[PDB]
Parts: C-alpha cells; structure tokens; sequence
C-alpha cells in the first residue's frame, strides 16, 4: 500500500522576557496560522498563574469567562499539557507573574486546525 | 414587491381567501462626495506638467474611488446572508457555501467582490492552485487574470477590489461601516457573493448626470482651484441576493 | 440658511419613485418536468397497479 | 398595473402550490431511505440511495434536491476536483454543470427551494411527516426516484390548467382576482424512490 | 516516499460565563462541523457535575439515558479527558454548576468524524 | 511540503436506558461502518461487569470465548480504555448490570478498520 | 506623484476641502564603474587567442 | 476505502562527547530541515542543567528569555520530553554540564513543521 511520512503540525510559541511582577504573557491563537493552538509547555522562570479566558470581542481580549487553571511556583517547566485556544471561539491563555520580581516566560505547543 | 407565496388548499364551494402583493420601498439619499485642490499661479507657470490637468485627473479619480467606497460599504454591510468560514475551508468551499446561502433564500448570485487577502487565500486553495483539481493551470500561471476566477461557483464576474476601498472610518471625513473589510482576522468580511442586478449605485448631479468639475481663480491670492463633486448612494433592492464570506 | 434640498424635499419637489417594481423571491418550479403529469377528466380517480 | 401584477402572483402561487403537493408526496411516501448519519453525504449518498431503489428492483432516473444538499454535493471532492469529476464544470458552472444532471445513472436534476415542502407552518397547509432540509439529524435533503412512477394529477373544470377569474364589487369599489387549480400527487410505485437523510 | 505535514483536526469549544447556581452548559455535538466531539479539557471555575445524556429526539434534548460522570470541586481544570458525543447518536454533555454561586465554564476538545 | 488536516476517525456509541437488574448492553461491532470498534468510555449509571466475548456464529452471539474484563461499582465512567472488537473476528463486548435495579449505560469509542 | 485618495462626504452648501496632488522626487547619482587591462605587443603577437 | 501507511516524522539528534565541566551542548533548531524540533530524550552521561532560551538574533544565540527547565543528576535518560524549539521563534535548548568532569550528552527527538 501507499507509504507516507508524517511530519508533525506547525510549532507554536509565545514568549516574554522580563515580565513585571503582576504582568502577563497573553497567548493569543490569532498569532497562529491555523488560528488555534494547543500549549504543551509553560517554562516560567518564576511563580505564575495560568488562566484561560473567553473574550466578548472577536479580535481583542475583553474578559467574559475566566478560569485559573493552575498556579506554578518557583522556576521550572510544566511539560506535556494540552491547554487549547482558538481565535473563532475567542479563547486566550494568560500566564501571569506572581513572583514579586521580573521573570522570563516561554510557552510552546502546536497549531491546531479550527 | 413581496415574495411569492403558496395557494391554499380549499374546500369545494368555499370562499377563496386573499393574500395579495404587499409592497415596500428602499430609500436612496445620495451623499455629496467632494474633492478640491489649489495651485498658485507661479507654480502653474513654472511646473513641467499641466498641474491643473493633473489635479482634474486626481479629482476625477478621487470621486471614482468614492463611488467604489460607497458601493463596497453598502455591499459588505447590508448583505443579508453570511458564510462563517471559522478560519477553515476558506477557498472555493467558502464561495460555494456563500452561493448556497443565497440559493437557500431563492436568489441566484452572479458576481463576487474580493479583498486582496481573500484573493491570496483563494489562489493558495489546492482546488484552484493544482491544475489537476482546477482542470486548468491558469490560476497557477495567470492568477486573477485566469478565466476560471471569473467563472467559479456559477458566478459570471469577479470584481477585484482594493483593501482601502471599504469605509473603516480611518479615512478623514468618512464615518465607518459596521464590518471589517479584510481576510486576516476573525469576523473580517473578505468577499461578497451577490446578484449584480439587485444592488443599485445611484448617481445624482444637479448640473448633469456625472462628475462636475469647477474651477475658480482667486485674484487676491493668485491661486487657481479645482473642485469636483458627485452625489452617490448605494442600496440593495434585495439584500438576500448577497452573502458575505467571513473569516 | 440658503435654500437647500433637505429643507424642501416635500414642498418644492417630490422624491423620485422608480416605475420599476423590484421582484420578490422566486421559488424553483420543477414538478411539471420532474414527474408524470396526468390531465384528469375527474377530480377523483384511480390508476391500476 | 396592480391587477396584472396580482394575476402574475396568483399564477405563480398556484405553480408553487403544485410544487408543494409534488414535493410533499415525493418526500413523505418514498419507501426507501439512505441514512447518511453525517459522514459521506455527497456522491456516495446518491449512489447509496440509487442502491436502495436498485435493491427493490426499480431504476431511478431523477433527483430532487434541497439547497443545503446541493451545497454539500458541490463541496464533495469527487465533484469539486476536476481530476475526480473528469470535468471542471461543477467547480465553474456549479448547478448548471451537465454532470449535475448526469450523476449515479440519473438523467435529471430537479433543483427545489427550501420553502416548497409542507412543514405545516404555512397557513392552510397541514404538514407532511418529514423535514425538508440538509443541516440537521433526520432531515431529508434529496429524493432519488423514477420520474415515471410519480404522478402529478391536474384537474380543472374549465379548460386544462390555471383558471383566473376577476370580479368588480360596485358597492365597495374593489376589484378582485381569484386563481384556482386542482392538484394531487401520487406514487404508482413508492419503492421506486429513496430519500437521502442527514 | 511522500512527506506530508499533519496538522491536528478541528478545535472545538463550548463556554459560558456567569452560569447560575443550578444551571448548566449543554455541550451539543450539533455545534461541531463534523457532528461529533471529544472533550479533553473542562476548566470549571467552581464546583460542577459532568453528565452524559442520550436524547430520544434527533435534534433536541429529551433525556433517555443519563449518567453523572464525575463531580469536580473548587476552581481548576480537568485535563486529558476523552468524553465523546455525536449528533447522530444523540449524545450530549451537560456541565452543571454546584458551587452555590455563579461560575465560568470552558470546555475544549476536538471534532471527530461521525 | 504538503500540509493536511487530520480529523479523527468515526465516532461510535452504544447505549441503553433502564437496563434491568441482570440484563446487558451488547456492543456489536456489526453496527460499525468499518466493522471494528475500540471502546474508550463506559459510563455506567450503577454497578456493571464488562465482558469480552467471541461468537461461534458470524452474525449472532453464541458464546465461545468469554472473559470478564473488569467490574465497576456505583455510578461513574471508565474513560480512555481501548477494548477492541470486530465483526469478522466474531468479537462482542457485553456490559452487564449488577446493581440490583435499572441503570443507564452509555459506551463510546471509535470505529477501526478491519 | 502622491497616491490616489478618496473624495470627502460633504454637507450641502459646505466648503469643498483641498487634498491636492503632492509631489516628491527620487534622485539618481550615477557612479562611474570602470575596468582596465594592459597587454604587451609581444604577448599580443605570441598568444593564440 | 484508501489505506495509507504512516511512517513517523524526521528523526533529530544533537550530541557532544567530552563536554567539559561548565560547558554545554547547544541544540539549535536551525540544524533541522523543517527548522523546528521536539526533544523527547536527553541521555545525560552525568549531572546537567537543561535550559530554554530565546535569542534577540535570527541566526545566533544572544540571550533574551532564559528559563532553567530542570536539573538532572548522575548518568541516565530523561525519556518522554516534549521540549520544543524553532528557528523562526529563535528558540534554543542548552544542556549544561554540572558534573565536575567531562560527560557525553545525547539528545534525540523529532523535527516539527514551522
Ligand atoms: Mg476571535
Ligand atoms: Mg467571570
Ligand atoms: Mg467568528
Ligand atoms: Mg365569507
Ligand atoms: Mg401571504
Ligand atoms: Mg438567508
Ligand atoms: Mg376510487
Ligand atoms: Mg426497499
Ligand atoms: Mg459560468
Ligand atoms: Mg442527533
Ligand atoms: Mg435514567
Ligand atoms: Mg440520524
Ligand atoms: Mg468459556
Ligand atoms: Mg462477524
Ligand atoms: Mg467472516
Ligand atoms: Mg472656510
Ligand atoms: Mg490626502
Ligand atoms: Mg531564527
Ligand atoms: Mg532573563
Ligand atoms: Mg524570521
């Protein structure tokens, strides 16, 4: 039968250096080519709250629904998650610093079709 | 006129009940689009080109661009059907689905207007980009000049539009339509599929039928001016004859 | 101010009405082509199977 | 001319009535059904519906189609890709493509409107058993059938077709226009027909 | 051999903000393009009961079978689910608030073929 | 290189409301289009035994091999299993009520090729 | 020449505002590109090319 | 229906023998054909720190964001990672020796599409 090599779908990342004490990385699936994302990795540099938000607006974040998914302490990586967001469902992931000082946040995952 | 309805099943010898044509109207109110330009008599003399002729051409072109804005703004805002692509299947399938929406309201579209981003996506569609799937390499080869681009989905005409043409309210003196013209982000309207005979561009001029160009000399300041005007509206007769394609 | 059209739209002139009446929705008519048509002699009848 | 316009409306309204009686009989009294259950809704569903009629030993030659079904059918890669269709006519001319009147052994495509089926929502009409549509579970979106096994029966006491009559009311200063036609629709063999179900 | 890049199938989400005390998010696979869904993530905002229902009706919910799958307490995310529903099998997922106060519910997952 | 969106294969479910005390849901992979199934989820409404059976008959259940896979107590869901059955291998999954009273059973999973 | 713009929606009897053609230039300054070569009469004779 | 055999996407590895005490293996997704990577395995040879970095430069590492993901002690394998990096998002993985002596580091994984 026909043999095909599967390479895995588009890499996605969001990052910010020196996120101030109460500030956040907003992971926006509008930055994806396919307009949806699945975040696997949050490497956080210091303590963070991870939050899943729905917007009232198609294009900007105006909070409708908000759920704090988890709180992470100190420096490390949460690896192998599936937290999912799309542009058309207006879903955003916010990673908020809670360290008392500036941190580097790198979030990686994969683009998903809408 | 009201839509055609259905006769009633009736008993023998029973009274025939009435359901006559109801009527309504669509109003036009033509907005005066104007464009001006001023040149000093010294620059008029010294310039290598006819600056007045150049400015007459600019004024005419600016009014034509205005007609196109009024048209596209009506067309996008007042279309009564919409195909939401949800960021997916955005090429031929979206056009076919938009034609399907108009077909479901029992109209037949024949034209589409398209944003540059929508054109770009449409020409990336494997159904058109692959000569195999298109029956024709003309989209790969000649892009928008391919006869199939003026022939997809039962449509006779492709009206390629510019990005700046829709009223975003970002241009000076223009107040903005309700939508976004684009194909970049959620809720952008990137194409309209419609019946060319069911949307009306209404042109009024007091002193003729089309663009009026007037000139004036200021003897106090040594300035020659050129002013253009036209009154334009655009209205759908049947807005159900059109469907927007939404990102 | 001066005289302008928005002041006198129903006093010095009337808004134009087009003599064209624009048609409503037209439904697809296919039954006559898409079936066997019997012109019956009676409103009630039978066909043998 | 409001009388001429109303005469035209009356004639059209009666034709729409014939089409309603036809489509309601056709959809309700078809003895076979292909349940697509979402999934393979384009050419495969037509072929499967022809298969149901073939299994009851009849040969269909016509299909009647809802706008949503047409839309799904023209999104089918077997028709949309010129490669797979053998022609680019569906990609270009869509419903006007000669292949759309020549699919799955069928000779005729009868494109119908969404409003034609008797939902029972229109005044004076009592409703058929089904839903005409192709956007929710259990909707019937196409009928594949033998055109010679379904009969539209037209009766008029005067002449052959629509009778339009007019009257003046001298007491009220009203002119009236009344149209009439008698219609039935019946299958001779309802087994010659299959609905396609969402 | 041929190489192909595989991007993952359509993102699905249902969400509600300010769901009142005993009210629910009804996740309907009729909202999916493919007409079936797999919910991976439930971000719950407060305490919820998750319930899987079969309808007698093809298109509306009239309860035939109903099973309370699990109860979640407090705010958080249930990650790595595979709760599945389809239109043609008339299956619905109901997420019911049990918090004593209003909550935000976000359910995300993937569309599946019927 | 060529990009394809992979949507996941056909949803499958079997369900019964009001399964009497000793009665069962028989999950038959003959009901699948592809003629094989992989059950992921058993949502059970009360106590059940799950059982994998081979038939002597190509179309009906006449027990040959029968293995009780597991026993589930009370109400809940066993999620993310891979219990597999096919038409041509005469394999069946039986979920038997053991509650002492009537229960609702919903089983979901995916169709697999034979 | 400056880009084509859009006309202004204007009230009746209001002033027509100016947006005339603005102009600029692009300058060229052509750079002298040069190449040279020298050959002796003896090498010119003796070479086969 | 059509049957296709799926072979898995391009293998990626980075390695260094005799990495000196404070030195590092820099895993650069520029070395991948697809320009993105997912590291699954780190075979560490001795104690190491794993670090995820974003560069200011498109082509060279000039540190912007840097997060120390985890520390491994002694010889072994970190199996089952999904640490991701791409060229276009200028992301690098650094594995730094912390053993007090020279070690062999092998990292393996898969190429991912950008
Ligand atoms: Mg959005
Ligand atoms: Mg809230
Ligand atoms: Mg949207
Ligand atoms: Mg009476
Ligand atoms: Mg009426
Ligand atoms: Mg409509
Ligand atoms: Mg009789
Ligand atoms: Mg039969
Ligand atoms: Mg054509
Ligand atoms: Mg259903
Ligand atoms: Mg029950
Ligand atoms: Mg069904
Ligand atoms: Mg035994
Ligand atoms: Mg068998
Ligand atoms: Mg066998
Ligand atoms: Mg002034
Ligand atoms: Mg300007
Ligand atoms: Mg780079
Ligand atoms: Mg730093
Ligand atoms: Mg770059």
């Amino acid at each position: 039968t026909d043999t095909i090599v599967n390479v895995q779908g588009s890499f996605f990342s969001a990052s910010a250096s020196g996120v101030a004490d109460t500030e956040s990385l907003l992971i926006d699936p509008q930055d994806a080519k396919f307009g949806a994302i699945e975040i696997h990795n949050i490497a956080h540099g210091g303590s963070v709250d991870v939050e899943l938000l729905t917007s009232s607006d198609d294009t900007e974040l105006v909070e409708d629904a908000a759920v704090t998914l988890d709180s992470f302490t100190g420096e490390g990586i949460s690896q192998g998650n599936q937290i999912e967001a799309s542009d058309n469902t207006n879903t955003y992931i916010r990673i908020t610093n809670t360290s008392g000082g500036a941190i580097d946040i790198i979030a990686t995952g994969r683009e998903v079709s809408q | 006129a009201s839509d055609e309805e259905f006769a009633r099943p009736t008993g023998q010898g029973a009274e025939i009940r009435d359901d006559g044509e109801t009527y309504t109207t669509v109003a036009w109110n033509a907005t005066k689009l104007t464009e001006g330009s001023r040149v000093t008599d010294e620059m008029r003399d010294q310039a290598m080109v006819d600056l007045i002729e150049r400015n007459i051409q600019r004024v005419g072109a600016s009014l034509e661009n205005g007609i196109n804005r009024v048209f596209l703004t009506e067309l996008v805002d007042n279309a009564q059907n919409n195909h939401d692509t949800a960021g997916s299947n955005q090429g031929y399938q979206a056009l076919n689905s938009a034609v399907g929406e108009v077909d479901k309201d029992d109209f037949r579209p024949d034209t589409y207007v398209t944003h540059p981003d929508y054109r770009t996506q449409l020409f990336n569609d494997t159904n058109l980009a692959y000569a195999n799937r298109a029956g024709t390499n003309e989209v790969l080869r000649n892009r928008e000049d391919a006869p199939i681009v003026g022939d997809i989905a039962g449509l006779d005409m492709h009206a390629a539009m510019s990005s700046a043409t829709y009223d975003d309210g970002t241009d000076i003196g223009w107040s903005g339509g309700s939508e976004t013209w684009g194909f970049s982000s959620d809720g952008d309207k990137g194409a309209v599929v419609y019946d060319r005979d069911n949307i009306h561009t209404i042109l009024y001029a007091p002193n003729g039928q089309d663009v009026e160009i007037k000139d004036y000399e200021d003897p106090i300041r040594d300035i020659t001016g050129v002013n253009g005007r036209l009154h334009v509206d655009c209205q759908y007769s049947q807005g159900r004859s059109s469907a927007t394609v939404q990102y | 101010f001066a005289a302008s059209d928005p002041e006198y739209v129903d006093t010095l002139f009337r808004e134009q009405l087009l003599e064209v009446v624009m048609e409503g929705r037209e439904l697809r008519k296919v039954a006559r082509e898409a079936s066997n048509v019997i012109n019956a002699n009676t409103r009630v009848g039978d066909v043998p199977i």
